[PDB]
């Protein structure tokens, strides 16, 4: 008899409402991604409005307790996720206008195609055409079409849509009695009311910055040793103490390197891994594939599926008359349910994919006995990162010796490491500094220091001035350089990333000293330890009741971020690139510009 | 001699009844039957806490209790000497003493809705704790407030929720079988024997 009781009471409700209505949703999205129907998009439809007024309601209800006289910590928890999803608070016509602006964004921004010039005969979409444009196909002249043509007419007319989208989230955020929509964002990372490891919004920005100035030197070696070896493909657009362009990283997007790594890999002649050919010969096909992923998870203790998932969860193609878009995800079906959707050709990536999905579930399977609003990973790179770990260590040549797919024949060349570790630092080295940097404009221009007729020439100078590439062609303030990304148009988190990729070298440093591997980080394996298991299971059953501080300085003896891990991983390929230091240039200068 | 009584009833029995109001069947003063008890529908538990069941035949009790429901696959271990929660602490409370055989048994094929099996209520909003062995169909709204009922509202609950079934669901969620087997004896023939 007591408010925490009818509040516990109201939870017992919500935790039925919400679980049946979350496994409809989760149905109807299962058959629409498995099979595209005019009337699988209407049940979506359905149950999404559904799902939108039950929400409603309830945050409508959720003013029967004030939120200032709640002590514990688990029902303050949940009501304020209450409160913080399904809470309409902005009128209904800014509301409906916002929604509009921001359906009518996204999708055109997809759909919109290019054609080709002089010639409608044939016009490409964004899944085709750019994909092989940024490849082996080496026209400049091609490539910077491209770029203009998916930049200048697009960020034209995209333009005034997100000049508005922004002050409208400004007026929402400050509706939402908070602070800037950058302090709203970072709300997600901000625990409050416990002791010892507490946290707020006012330290990720600080740790940000740290970790980026602890990591600039090796960011530097590396881009100075890949501008090097970029000099001699096209030394007629590259001034040798300048900048490179935006075109010829491999990708319109960027955000990844590993297109590149074809015409930069020193000591070709030391073959590379693959294993592709002699399966085939060996007769591998997906549940095979599969088993064999999963043979891992079942070694290291971990528990395996069940007579569901497996008979269940579609794996293979079904020709075209059942054809669907299939990005491998991992489906969580809901009330004791897991499902994988994923197409399956037999190939390397495909295998580290599949890897990838198996950690992702097998997490997903692992923290269930929790309410509904708790069923999540502490933080969002937190998710990710956890099968992120898995996929990258079973690539390694210890790793392939324990499958046996291997021929023992290969030979553990010193060589043949560093090219191996050269592979993985291209992408996972490239991925940060541009995320860094579009989160610092996002979050300036959301604050407020620039005006819209100086934004574009502020990013292009900053971008100049902290990744030091700069455009092809100069741009005016019409265009939206920005705007180009899918979740800049999504206006999703992107923070995630940098998160994600900070914290899995923490995981991976801490699950290999459990495990007590002796020689170099890399070629470290897990398969017949149970210590790491355990000490990661210790985190993965918890959820978000315990906050992200004390869930980490319980599993790795740490309260924040550290890059240290991943320094200690790179070592070898740093001290490789400083031996070959020798005849290269230190730093970059942005007084160079390609148009002269 | 040339004649027994079976459990015949007891399974193959369609309809049940939910944990709303757990039905009691009886059955006295004629042979006993536990020859055919394991010889189908595989069991998922067999615990018997009371007297092991290995010689059954060979001891009687007078007028035995037979109960069946449908509750859930996953929570069978609530059903056992002194454990609370839910189910256990307020529907069908258990005697901290009692001797008796427990067996539950899957049945997800049978008692499962492709289109939704949405009729089968349960309580989970009670007064006060529960006597052992004690039923209840009473259906009163349910309050937590300060405010009389008048209807549903803020802290006016309804005291009934639904068992929701779809054949797609993982194991452990599914609609299993229990069947709850129990005796009582005064001075009387325990009547019913093999
Ligand atoms: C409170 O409210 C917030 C927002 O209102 C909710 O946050 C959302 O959470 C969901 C999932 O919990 C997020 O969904 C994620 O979307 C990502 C974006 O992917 C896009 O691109 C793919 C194609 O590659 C599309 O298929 C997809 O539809 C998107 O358009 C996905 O990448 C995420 O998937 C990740 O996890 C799966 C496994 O689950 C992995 O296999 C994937 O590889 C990937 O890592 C995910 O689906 C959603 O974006 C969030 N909203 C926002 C605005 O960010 C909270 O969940 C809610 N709180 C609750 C419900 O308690
Ligand atoms: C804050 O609220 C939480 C949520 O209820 C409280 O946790 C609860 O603590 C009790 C006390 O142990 C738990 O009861 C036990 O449950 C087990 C079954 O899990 C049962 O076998 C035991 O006999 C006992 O009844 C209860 O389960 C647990 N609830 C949850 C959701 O974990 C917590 O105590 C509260 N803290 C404060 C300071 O109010
Ligand atoms: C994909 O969806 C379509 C329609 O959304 C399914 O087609 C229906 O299938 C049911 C199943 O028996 C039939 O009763 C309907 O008559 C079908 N309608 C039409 C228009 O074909 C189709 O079965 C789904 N695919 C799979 C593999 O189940
Ligand atoms: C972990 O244990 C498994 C089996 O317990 C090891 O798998 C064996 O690997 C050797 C490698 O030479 C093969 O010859 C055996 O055939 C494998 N076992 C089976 C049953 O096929 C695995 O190698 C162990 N992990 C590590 C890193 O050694
Ligand atoms: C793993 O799968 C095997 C089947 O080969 C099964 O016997 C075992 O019980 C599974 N692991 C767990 C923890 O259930
Ligand atoms: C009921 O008994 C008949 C034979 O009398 C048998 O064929 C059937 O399978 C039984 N049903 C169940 C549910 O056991």
């Amino acid at each position: 008899s007591t408010i925490e009781e009818q509040a516990k009471t109201f939870l017992d409700k919500f935790n039925h409402e919400a679980e049946d209505l979350f496994y409809q949703s989760s149905l109807a999205s299962w058959n629409y991604n498995t099979n595209i129907t005019e009337e699988n998009v209407q049940n979506m439809n359905n149950a999404g409005d559904k799902w939108s007024a039950f929400l409603k309601e309830q945050s409508t209800l959720a003013q029967m307790y004030p939120l200032q006289e709640i002590q514990n910590l688990t029902v303050k928890l949940q009501l304020q996720a209450l409160q913080q999803n399904g809470s309409s608070v902005l009128s209904e016509d800014k509301s409906k206008r916002l929604n509009t602006i921001l359906n009518t964004m996204s999708t055109i921004y997809s759909t919109g195609k290019v054609c080709n010039p002089d010639n409608p005969q044939e016009c490409l979409l964004l899944e085709p055409g750019l994909n092989e444009i940024m490849a082996n196909s080496l026209d400049y002249n091609e490539r910077l079409w491209a770029w203009e043509s998916w930049r200048s007419e697009v960020g034209k007319q995209l333009r005034p849509l997100y000049e508005e989208y922004v002050v409208l989230k400004n007026e929402m955020a400050r509706a939402n009695h908070y602070e800037d929509y950058g302090d709203y964002w970072r709300g997600d990372y901000e625990v409050n009311g416990v002791d010892g490891y507490d946290y707020s919004r006012g330290q990720l920005i600080e740790d940000v910055e740290h970790t980026f100035e602890e990591i600039k030197p090796l960011y530097e070696h590396l881009h100075a040793y890949v501008r090097a070896k970029l000099m001699n493909a096209y030394p007629s657009y590259i001034s040798p103490i300048g900048c490179l362009p935006a075109h010829l990283l491999g990708d319109m997007w960027g955000r990844f390197w590993t297109n590149l790594y074809s015409l930069t890999v020193p000591f070709g002649q030391k073959p590379n891994i693959d294993v592709t050919d002699a399966m085939v010969d060996q007769a591998w096909d997906a549940q095979r594939i599969f088993k064999e992923a999963e043979k891992f998870f079942v070694s290291v203790g971990l528990p395996n599926m069940t007579q569901g998932f497996w008979e269940n969860s579609m794996l293979t193609d079904p020709g075209n008359v059942q054809k669907a878009v299939c990005h491998p995800t991992a489906w969580d079906l809901g009330k004791g349910d897991f499902r994988i959707l994923m197409c399956t050709k037999v190939t390397m990536d495909d295998f580290l994919t599949a890897h990838h999905e198996m950690g992702h579930i097998q997490y997903d399977m692992a923290y269930a006995a929790q309410p509904f609003l708790l069923r999540n990973g502490a933080n969002e790179g937190f998710h990710e990162a956890v099968g992120e770990i898995m996929s990258l260590s079973a690539a390694t040549p210890k790793h392939l010796k324990s499958i046996g797919l291997l021929s023992p024949d290969f030979q553990e060349d010193n060589e043949t490491e560093i090219n191996f570790l050269l592979k993985q630092a291209l992408t996972i080295v490239g991925t940060l500094p541009f995320t860094y940097m579009l989160e610092k404009w996002r979050w300036m221009v959301f604050k407020g220091e620039i005006p819209k007729d100086q934004w574009m020439k502020k990013w292009w100078e900053m971008k100049r001035e902290i990744v030091g590439v700069v455009e092809p062609v100069p741009h005016d303030e019409t265009y939206c350089d920005p705007a180009s990304l899918f979740h800049v148009s999504n206006d999703y988190s992107f923070i995630r990333y940098y998160t994600r990729t900070l914290y899995q070298f923490q995981f991976q440093e801490a699950l290999c000293q459990a495990a007590k591997h002796e020689g170099p980080l890399h070629k470290c394996d897990i398969s017949n330890s149970t210590e790491a298991g355990q000490k990661l299971f210790n985190m993965l059953r918890l959820g978000k009741s315990e906050p992200w501080t004390l869930a980490l300085e319980n599993v790795v003896g740490a309260k924040n971020m550290n890059v240290r891990p991943l320094l200690n991983y790179f070592e070898p390929l740093f001290t490789w690139l400083k031996d070959q230091n020798k005849n290269s240039f230190v730093g970059w200068s942005t007084d160079w510009s390609p148009y002269a | 001699v040339t004649n027994l009584c079976p459990f015949h009833e007891v399974f193959n029995a369609t309809r049940f009844a939910s944990v709303y109001a757990w039905n009691r069947t009886r059955i006295s003063n004629c042979v006993a039957d536990y020859s055919v008890l394991y010889n189908f529908a595989p069991f998922f538990a067999f615990k018997c806490y009371g007297v092991s069941p290995t010689k059954l035949n060979d001891l009687c009790f007078t007028n035995v209790y037979a109960d069946s429901f449908v509750i859930k696959g996953n929570e069978v271990s609530q059903i056992a000497p002194g454990q609370t929660g839910n189910i256990a602490d307020y529907n069908y409370k258990l005697p901290d003493d009692f001797t008796g055989c427990v067996i539950a048994w899957n049945s997800n094929k049978l008692d499962s809705k492709h289109s939704g099996n949405y009729d089968y209520w349960y309580r989970s909003f009670r007064k006060s704790k529960l006597k052992p062995f004690e039923r209840d169909i009473s259906t009163e709204i349910y309050q937590a407030g300060n405010k009389p009922c008048k209807g549903k509202g803020p802290n006016c609950y309804f005291p009934l929720q639904s068992y929701g079934f779809r054949p797609t669901y993982g194991v452990g969620h599914q609609p299993y079988r229990v069947v709850v087997l129990s005796f009582e004896l005064l001075h009387a023939p325990a009547t019913v024997c093999g």
